[PDB]
């Protein structure tokens, strides 16, 4: 929020060389001075017979604006023979990759091409060149001996870089190996000292490269974006990489081990063509000293209000926790076709908060489509996905669009204000912006009142026009305000001072100023950075008395400051910003006495009841929990009067009731501010005598640790009096019920078998499941619907094996879904086949007993029984036309939860499945 | 490697031919068969045929005039990438 | 009597309509203070005030042109007015609501443009000799379902530029196959032949006319094809009253949006076209693939309908591809193309099959409500779509529109469309806010002569802390204890104490987190309820006490959605048929039905009780599914009467069971891959012998 929009820095390169198209910070060891990197690909230069070379331009913060190439290759085509040049240069777009580390500045041209010096062919393989001082190399680790499409020719190198915290830089090639991608990284000191210019295929010593893969991960262009970072606990950054057109164009992110280049995480995107993997970067976000990922899907379609899909773009923040995997978060775009997450940016800690923030830019968004930067501020939640910052492009779209964020780079603090930097690329108007940060000064200012109740008989003070007694008090509005970074000695605050804010325009004033005689008044002050508190007075007389008939109406003292504009830095015109969310304006109220007794003191009696309507809570769910107030005042007035309702960590309060005439509005507000959630009620400024007012609270609690046995509500009244200005905390609790709505479901499929069975003859030792007969099945599912769970449970199955010594149902297999074990007391398909009522009672039974583990609310647990129709034991003489319906029940008994120390104390119902055969 | 090693003639009845390749150890996307005109000004045609499929059919040559037959294997990667040859004089 | 309007309301005629739809004004002449001021029309009419000066506007939905949907849209006179009606006359008070109609029907016979988009990269060489005569072919099989029709042909291969085209050797430019000894054409990105006609030969004969082209990377970009296609709808020659189909034939992946950078295109494409009279897309090399979104605006825009001819290595990428276009059906392609004549027809089916409205240039001020009426009778609320239907239904829509508040936008209109179609209703909304009486505006002297007042509507508010028909109401010791009307209940506190009363007009004082207004400081900001600690849940405007929900929103609380995309599920039933739909969560009806959707129920009944009542009404003609006439609509089943219940069960049941006429019948139940689900019926069912 701190970014200067004002007077940035703006540079310019020659029109149509995509001037922006990559930008970096150089900061050099050898001078004080730092300076802009900017790409510029599409470049004409001075390389004999090259059409657009592209360069990188060196731009100074000098305040000359002037933008110098820095040369890097200057020569032309080297030969592989007499007219049959070696490499090919032109429009290699040398510039598009441009990343520094303290004094080197590595350069890449990913269009490159290649002879390959075998047979004739231009191959994009892609060329860098790493420059540090005067020496400069080549560094082109995809230029080798692997020579096609299936090798490293298309690999296009460099299309992007970056380096680690010591000394080893990670190239990204989306073309390797039928466009699969690769990632090769190298030690910056094996590519200068095993740099050979009569070598055109260097090997390096400990070169770090990811392999060639199956062909099914043809396409998926790894290395479109690369990042650093530490993801284990070795202190190495690692490798961070996007696939944009991975896992049928899901999108994934490869993160690589630094080391020994071995998987270590993934990230795959919701929707396909969304191109998840576009922009990658890696920051603490959190303070955790825990490096954190962020990952662009430009194209990322989303539901709008309508629900129909809408391309905004969305951004993968994913925080990296100590423990393993991350805890990942989306942040959709704003704009349609605005490509949100197209460039991904972090810039140190921006506003000095100690929390490090990061920049989200949509190149195509905003008004004309000119660009629009988001800035977020990270907190220590995570990162805060509300904006705060807006940065807007400021050029027009003459032939391309402006693409202004297209590229983005921060974390560097190109002034001595002691705040971090941000440069914005266009290069669709061959131009890049350099916002520059504000220091930030958060500010505090009391205000006091002697004394807070007023007397009007009690007149002291002489008027200074005519020489009158008149009721007086003093106001004192106290100032202090520091901040970090290069920020002026002295600071210049106006102050506005109102008395009686309440009443305005059209009412009565109440009180003035006692010199100024009037009811407003302004200061100009100055105080320093470091403590000194400095204050004013001016000292309000109150009107004369019984002249405005308004009492009970409190005098609201109010003072709002500002700050002017005077004092900068040497900057040229970098002024400071206050802090981002700090009051502006502060208020207080005094009172004039009435009906405070003899004693001229109100001292009141706060009482706070609370009656139980609501008796039970159940675990496992939200639910309506309204609590009734009864706030009465047995005294004299309480000034601010306020209702403390202290709540847990499972409160969320939501509204109060209206639909009651018994219980009257209130005017409540959830608020937390310091280390305690709370909500607080107005009861009346004041809240005279007797005053006994009914009101009630709406929750839905979220329990909490499924161990506690209460939730804790503690509520008290205050007040602005000397004496007696509290009430009695009382507390009332309500107890934690466990309820789980169990049952037991069942199913035959088919739940009919007519006889006879089509083309079935007798073995009399089959092993078919033809020969036997139809297929029954049984289907049990013990469903836990109730809002609390269970650990554990008991199922018991009975199954009418055999009636009179010959099987009814062969039962050949079961199979179990979910959290259970199952077993029977007699061997399940003993045979080794292979692919009126009758039940448990009168007949043979088997038994088959399971064990349940943990049920939520959305879970259950499912018993599949595949049994076979003995065709043999019916139809055959002792059965041979007679309807008989084949009887299974199931019963379940709940025996543990998860909630001990609390009344449980049963759940249990059963149910029977049938299958009836019948003749014709 | 990346060729099958096969493809004598077999059915040799019709004004036509049946050829049968073996098998390539590599995944085969497409089977390319050229023919036609061994030392004339060589009309040369082909079509093609699924990978999964090891014979396939030609048509219209003259009453056994000694064609050339050659067939190719196809990658199943990039648009359309193959090699290896095998020639058959018949 | 006091209602709404007669206390808390009175404060001008403008206001006065902006607090109730039932609210009504009035300029009786005179000066009967007492509470004839702003009052319901039942109340206020009583009040003897009617000399037409009664202001009481009534929202309206005249319709302004309807004509009769029509039943061959094939030749004969004119406008085939396939949507009906076409332009209605909207007109709203503040904070009120109209309701209206829509009748769309699928024309019996209605004309079909159908263009060819094909590849041409080297796996489709067998596929262009097939599709020789596939022209004729398809004129044969089109001419039953439409009478005029017209064929065009379009060619794509991939972006004609490195590293995706064969750069090097010189040696093969003109023939990028050169190490395939044979000779290809050089490739190209979109290559317009043949622009539509009804010309079943002309299309034969551009076909072996073209040839096939060589490409080196997987992804073949025919986005930039469809793109072109249906943007260039003057080149290609859509016809702007027919049916259009665009289909897409390709047996390889696809360039996306993005996919362009690593050429060196960071230009992003736009719905321009590009194809000039060379009929090649001449920004191929400089212009980006365009995404999903860019295509589906377009595609909507020109009603265009793409079939996806893929085949099925490829067809379930194509698959999800086609749910992030909505409306755009795929089809299985066989290797050498002679399955398109077939898969034409079906698709063609399938576009016809559904109904679903679409809404362009709405203005948020206001929120659109659907309930459907897809089947004879039986209304579906909430959903704006109709699914399963042939040629010659026709289906009904009821649609309410409600503003909140009311702009003076100048009286724009909207349009509501099914999507592909050219017919449309436009709805010309009006917004009637302030009162008639305001012309005159009887600027400042009148009955409030001095101290400079006004007059408006037969009313005086006069000055900064003057109030009231007569004025002055100063600041000072005027001193009036109000009465009785300040408070109501004859004993409540004064003006409700946010600002205290003040000759009467009670000026609201502590003006601070939030406005405060009503006559009486009734009214507020800030004073509705929450739900996750967010007022209204961010989804509706605070109105004194209660939220207005934006659009899309409902409830009290304005948390509960009028979306049923989130209801809906694969089958394309919104929550499978077992359960309501509320708040775009299903809620589950059918016992032992849970999930999402609803499509988990493992203690359901098998298929075969829920497929032998479809077999009932269809071959027999009796049981349940028949009274209610809605046998051929859930039963879209092929069913065909054979015997001995044959062998193939490649995934199949077999199901028997006893009807009325205690007879035993068998059949089955098969289905293809993703396809269709077809029903087997033994027939000569086993009846009692004797
Ligand atoms: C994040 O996502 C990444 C993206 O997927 C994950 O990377 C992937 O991890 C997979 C698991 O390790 C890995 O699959 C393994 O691939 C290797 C490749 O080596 C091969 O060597 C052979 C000779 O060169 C060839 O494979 C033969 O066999 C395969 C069948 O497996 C055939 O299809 C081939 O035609 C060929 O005949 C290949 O050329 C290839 O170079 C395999 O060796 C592994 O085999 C393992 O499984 C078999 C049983 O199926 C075991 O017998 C054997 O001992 C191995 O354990 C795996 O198939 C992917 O290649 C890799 N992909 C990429 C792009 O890196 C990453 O793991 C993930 N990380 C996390 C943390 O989630
Ligand atoms: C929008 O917000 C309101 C208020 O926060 C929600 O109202 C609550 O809705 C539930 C049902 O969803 C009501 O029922 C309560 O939940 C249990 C669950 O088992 C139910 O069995 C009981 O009947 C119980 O009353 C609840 O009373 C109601 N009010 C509360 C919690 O204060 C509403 O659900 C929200 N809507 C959406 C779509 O989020
Ligand atoms: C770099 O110089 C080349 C010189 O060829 C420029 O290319 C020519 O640009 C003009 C107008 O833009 C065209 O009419 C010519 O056809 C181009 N030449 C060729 C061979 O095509 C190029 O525009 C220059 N680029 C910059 C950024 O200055
Ligand atoms: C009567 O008024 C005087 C003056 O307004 C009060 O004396 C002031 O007391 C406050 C602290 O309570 C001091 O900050 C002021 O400086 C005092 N003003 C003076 C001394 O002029 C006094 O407290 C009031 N009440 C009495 C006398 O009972
Ligand atoms: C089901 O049987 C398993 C095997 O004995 C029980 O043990 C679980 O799984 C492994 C053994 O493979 C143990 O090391 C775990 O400690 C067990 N897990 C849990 C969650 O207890 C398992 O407990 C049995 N489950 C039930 C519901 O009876
Ligand atoms: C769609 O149908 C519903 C059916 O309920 C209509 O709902 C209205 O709102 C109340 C509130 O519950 C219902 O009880 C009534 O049935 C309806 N009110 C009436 C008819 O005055 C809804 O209005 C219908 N919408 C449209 C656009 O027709
Ligand atoms: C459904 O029909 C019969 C069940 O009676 C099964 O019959 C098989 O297929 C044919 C047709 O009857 C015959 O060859 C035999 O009766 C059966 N096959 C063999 C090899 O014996 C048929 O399989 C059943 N299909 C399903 C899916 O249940
Ligand atoms: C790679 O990463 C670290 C080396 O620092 C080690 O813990 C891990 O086992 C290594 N694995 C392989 C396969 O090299
Ligand atoms: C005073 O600060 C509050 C926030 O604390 C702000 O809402 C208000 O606009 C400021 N100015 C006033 C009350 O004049
Ligand atoms: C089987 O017969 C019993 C007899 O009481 C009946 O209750 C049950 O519903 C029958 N099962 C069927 C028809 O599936
Ligand atoms: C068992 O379930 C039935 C309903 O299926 C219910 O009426 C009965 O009260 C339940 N009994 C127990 C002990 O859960
Ligand atoms: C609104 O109700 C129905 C549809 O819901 C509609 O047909 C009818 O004309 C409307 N009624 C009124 C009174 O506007
Ligand atoms: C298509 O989507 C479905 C679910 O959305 C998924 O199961 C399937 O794997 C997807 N197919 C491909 C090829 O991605
Ligand atoms: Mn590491
Ligand atoms: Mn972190
Ligand atoms: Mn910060
Ligand atoms: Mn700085
Ligand atoms: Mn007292
Ligand atoms: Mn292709
Ligand atoms: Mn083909
Ligand atoms: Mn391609």
């Amino acid at each position: 929020f701190n970014l200067d929009v004002d007077s940035p820095a703006e540079y310019s390169g020659p029109e149509g060389s995509y001037f922006g198209f990559a930008v970096d910070f150089f900061v050099p060891s050898a001078s004080s001075r730092m300076f802009l990197l900017v790409g510029a690909p599409k470049a004409n230069t001075t390389q004999p017979g090259i059409v657009e070379g592209g360069q990188v331009l060196k731009c100074d913060w000098s305040s000359t604006r002037r933008c110098q190439p820095i040369e890097f290759d200057a020569t032309g085509n080297r030969d592989y023979a007499k007219d049959d040049p070696l490499e090919f240069k032109s429009h290699q777009w040398f510039g598009a990759s441009v990343r520094s580390k303290q004094d080197k500045i590595l350069a890449c041209a990913p269009l490159y091409h290649w002879r390959t010096e075998m047979k004739q062919e231009r191959e994009p393989v892609g060329t860098c060149f790493l420059q540090d001082g005067t020496k400069t190399v080549e560094y082109a680790p995809c230029r080798s001996q692997d020579i096609d499409a299936d090798g490293q020719g298309f690999c296009q190198g460099g299309f992007s870089i970056d380096f680690t915290k010591a000394d080893r830089v990670l190239l990204g090639g989306p073309g390797s190996f039928y466009w699969q991608g690769q990632l090769i990284s190298d030690q910056v000191a094996e590519i200068v000292s095993k740099y050979d210019p009569n070598v055109y295929s260097i090997k390096y010593n400990n070169q770090l490269a990811t392999r060639t893969a199956q062909a099914i991960f043809d396409d998926s262009y790894l290395g479109y974006s690369v990042a650093v970072g530490d993801f284990n606990g070795d202190g190495i950054d690692d490798f961070v990489s996007g696939v944009p057109r991975a896992a049928r164009t899901l999108g994934m992110v490869y993160i690589y081990d630094g080391k020994n280049m071995s998987s270590l995480y993934n990230f795959t995107g919701e929707q396909m063509a969304a191109y998840f993997g576009f922009s990658v970067a890696a920051t603490d976000i959190n303070g955790d000293d825990y490096a954190d990922v962020f990952i662009g899907a430009p194209l990322f379609m989303d539901r709008g209000s309508d629900g129909k899909l809408q391309e905004v773009g969305q951004v993968s923040v994913s925080l990296q926790r100590a423990s393993g995997d991350f805890q990942t978060t989306k942040l959709n775009g704003f704009e349609v076709f605005a490509r949100f997450g197209s460039a991904i940016a972090p810039l140190g800690d921006l506003d000095q908060d100690g929390f490090n923030d990061i920049a989200i830019a949509a190149p195509y968004g905003g008004e004309d489509k000119k660009g629009i930067v988001y800035i977020f501020n990270g907190r220590s939640t995570g990162l805060n996905a509300v904006p705060s910052q807006i940065l807007e492009g400021q050029w027009a779209a003459r032939s391309m669009p402006p693409s202004f964020g297209y590229s983005m780079k921060g974390a560097t603090d190109i002034d001595k204000n002691g705040y971090p930097d941000l440069i914005v690329g266009a290069f669709g108007v061959d131009r890049a912006i350099l916002y520059r940060a504000r220091p930030v000064i958060t500010v505090n200012a009391g205000l006091e009142v002697y004394p807070s109740i007023l007397n009007q008989d009690n007149k002291t003070c002489s008027l200074p026009g005519t020489a009158l007694k008149v009721s007086c008090f003093n106001v004192r509005f106290c100032l202090k305000a520091d901040g970090k970074g290069v920020l002026p000695r002295k600071l210049n605050f106006q102050v506005e001072l109102l008395l009686d804010k309440l009443k305005q325009k059209g009412a009565i004033r109440r009180a003035l100023f006692l010199y100024s005689r009037s009811p407003s008044h302004s200061k100009n002050m100055t105080i320093s950075r470091g403590g000194l508190m400095q204050c004013e007075e001016l000292i309000a007389y109150l009107r004369d008395e019984s002249e405005f008939r308004d009492k009970l109406t409190p005098i609201t003292i109010f003072m709002e400051y500002r700050l002017d504009y005077r004092t900068a830095a040497d900057t040229t015109g970098l002024q400071p910003i206050l802090n981002q969310f700090t009051p502006a304006n502060i208020s207080r109220q005094a009172h004039i006495l009435l009906d405070c007794g003899e004693d001229n003191v109100c001292k009141p009696k706060l009482e706070v009841s609370v009656d139980s309507d609501q008796k039970k809570i159940y675990i496992g769910d939200d639910n309506p929990l309204t609590l009734i107030v009864k706030a009465q005042n047995q005294g004299e007035g309480a000034y601010e009067a306020e209702l403390i309702v202290s709540i847990p960590l499972q409160a969320d309060f939501i509204g109060v009731v209206r639909n009651n005439e018994a219980l009257a509005r209130l005017s409540c507000a959830f608020k937390t501010e310091n280390q305690t959630r709370q909500v607080v009620c107005d009861l009346g400024n004041p809240m005279k005598a007797g005053t006994q007012l009914l009101a009630g609270l709406r929750f839905s609690v979220h329990q909490q640790s499924e161990m506690d046995t209460s939730v804790k509500f503690d509520l008290q009244i205050q007040s602005s009096n000397l004496f007696d200005k509290v009430s009695p905390v009382v507390s009332h609790k309500v107890d934690l019920a466990v309820l789980a709505a169990v049952e037991i479901r069942g199913v035959s499929s088919p739940d009919h078998v007519f006889l006879p069975i089509p083309n079935w003859e007798h073995k009399e030792n089959p092993e078919t499941e033809e020969d036997v007969g139809p297929v029954v099945q049984h289907i049990y599912e013990l469903r836990n619907n109730g809002p609390s769970s269970f650990s554990k449970a008991m199922l018991h199955l009975q199954w009418p094996y055999k009636y009179n010594n010959n099987t009814l149902l062969y039962i050949l297999h079961y199979d179990i879904d979910g959290p259970m074990n199952c077993t029977s007391d007699m061997e399940i398909n003993p045979l080794r086949i292979k692919i009126h009522t009758l039940g448990c009672g009168v007949a043979q039974c088997l038994k088959i007993v399971c064990q349940v583990g943990r049920l939520d609310r959305g879970k259950s647990a499912i018993l599949y029984v595949k049994s076979l129709l003995w065709t043999e034991t019916f139809m055959n003489k002792e059965n041979q036309n007679h309807s008989y319906s084949l009887k299974s029940s199931a019963s379940f008994n709940v025996i543990e939860f998860p909630y001990k120390n609390l009344p449980i104390e049963d759940i249990t119902n059963s149910t029977l499945v049938t299958t009836n055969v019948t003749w014709g | 490697s990346d060729v099958p090693r096969d493809l004598e003639v077999v059915a040799a009845t019709p004004t036509s031919l049946l050829i049968s390749w073996d098998a390539p150890a590599v995944t085969v996307r497409y089977y390319r068969i050229t023919y036609g005109e061994t030392g004339g000004n060589s009309p040369v045609q082909e079509f093609t045929v699924p990978g999964s499929k090891s014979t396939a059919t030609i048509s219209g040559l003259k009453p056994g005039v000694d064609y050339t037959i050659t067939v190719y294997a196809v990658t199943p990667r990039g648009d359309w990438n193959e090699g290896g040859p095998i020639s058959i004089n018949y | 009597g006091p209602n709404i309007c007669t206390t808390r309301g009175v404060s001008s005629c403008q206001q006065c309509l902006a607090v109730s739809p039932m609210c009504a004004w009035c300029s009786d002449e005179a000066l009967p203070l007492g509470s004839p001021r702003c009052d319901l029309k039942e109340n206020l009419l009583k009040d003897n005030c009617a000399p037409e000066s009664i202001e009481f506007p009534v929202s309206e939905a005249r319709v302004l042109e309807d004509r009769p949907l029509s039943d061959k849209g094939s030749g004969d006179s004119s406008q085939v007015t396939q949507v009906s009606p076409q332009r209605i006359a909207l007109r709203l008070r503040p904070d009120d609501s109209k309701n209206f109609s829509i009748q769309v029907r699928q024309v019996e016979d209605y004309p079909v443009d159908i263009y060819y988009l094909m590849d041409l990269s080297y796996s489709m060489k067998d596929d262009l000799w097939s599709i020789q005569n596939l022209g004729t072919k398809l004129a044969t099989q089109m001419r039953k379902l439409t009478s005029n029709l017209r064929i065009g042909f379009g060619a794509f291969v991939d972006k004609p530029v490195s590293p995706y085209m064969y750069i090097s050797p010189p040696e093969a430019l003109e023939n990028p196959c050169y190490d395939m000894k044979t000779t290809c054409l050089p490739m190209f990105g979109y290559k317009h032949v043949l622009t539509l006609t009804d010309q079943v030969t002309r299309f034969n004969e551009e076909v072996k006319k073209q040839s096939v082209s060589r490409n080196r990377d997987a992804p073949e970009g025919g986005f930039d094809a469809i793109m072109q296609a249906t943007v260039c709808d003057e080149k290609i020659g859509w016809r702007n009253d027919a049916s259009h189909l665009l289909v897409f034939t390709t047996d390889a992946k696809t360039h996306i949006a993005l996919d362009g950078r690593l050429a060196g295109i960071v230009q992003p494409n736009d719905g321009q076209c590009h194809v000039g009279s060379d009929n090649h897309y001449s920004a191929s090399t400089t212009m980006d693939y365009p995404s999903l979104g860019l295509m589906t605006e377009k595609l909507s825009q020109k009603n265009i309908n793409l079939i996806f001819a893929v085949t099925e290595n490829v067809v379930n990428l194509y698959q999800n591809y086609s749910e992030l276009i909505p409306g755009t059906t795929v089809g299985v392609l066989s290797m050498d193309s002679s399955n398109v004549l077939q898969l034409i027809v079906d698709a063609y089916g399938k576009i016809r099959s559904k109904v679903e409205l679409e809404v362009r240039d709405l203005p948020e001020e206001l929120s659109l409500s659907f309930n459907a009426t897809c089947l004879n009778n039986e209304v579906i609320p909430g959903l704006k779509s109709c699914m399963g239907l042939k040629i010659g239904d026709t289906v009904s829509f009821s649609i309410e529109a409600k503003v909140r508040g009311c702009p003076q936008e100048k009286e724009k209109s909207f349009t509501i469309k099914p999507v592909g179609f050219k017919d449309s209703l436009i709805v010309q909304v009006t917004f009637d806010c302030d009162c008639a009486c305001q012309a005159q505006a009887e600027p400042n002297s009148h009955r409030c002569n001095n101290g400079n007042g006004t007059f408006e509507c037969g009313v005086c508010r006069c000055g900064p802390g003057w109030l009231g028909s007569q004025c002055e109401c100063s600041e000072e010791d005027y001193r009036p204890s109000q009465q009785d009307e300040c408070s109501p209940r004859e004993g409540q506190p004064v003006c409700s104490q946010r600002g205290e009363c003040l000759c009467g007009q009670c000026v609201c004082h502590s003006s601070d987190f939030g406005k405060i207004t009503g006559k009486y400081c009734e009214c507020d900001d800030f004073s509705c309820v929450r739900y996750k600690g967010e007022m209204c849940s961010g989804h509706g405007q605070c109105s004194c006490g209660d939220c207005l929900c934006d659009s899309d929103w409902t409830g009290y609380y304005c948390n509960c959605t009028t979306r049923t995309d989130t209801c809906m599920s694969s089958n394309g039933l919104l929550c499978s048929g077992r359960g309501k739909c509320e708040c775009g969560s299903c809620v589950c009806i059918q016992p032992g039905s849970y999930g999402d959707t609803c499509e988990k129920c493992p203690t359901c009944p098998d298929a075969c009780t829920f497929k032998k009542e479809c077999v009932e009404c269809k071959k027999f003609d009796r049981g349940a599914l028949h009274d209610e006439n809605t046998c051929n609509r859930y039963c879209r089943d092929e069913i065909e009467s054979v015997k001995e219940l044959k062998d193939t069960g490649k995934d199949a049941v077999n199901c028997t069971y006893k009807n009325e006429d205690d007879c035993v019948v068998r059949f089955q139940y098969y289905e293809d891959s993703s396809g269709k689900s077809i029903l087997y019926v033994v027939e000569e069912p086993e009846c009692p012998k004797g």
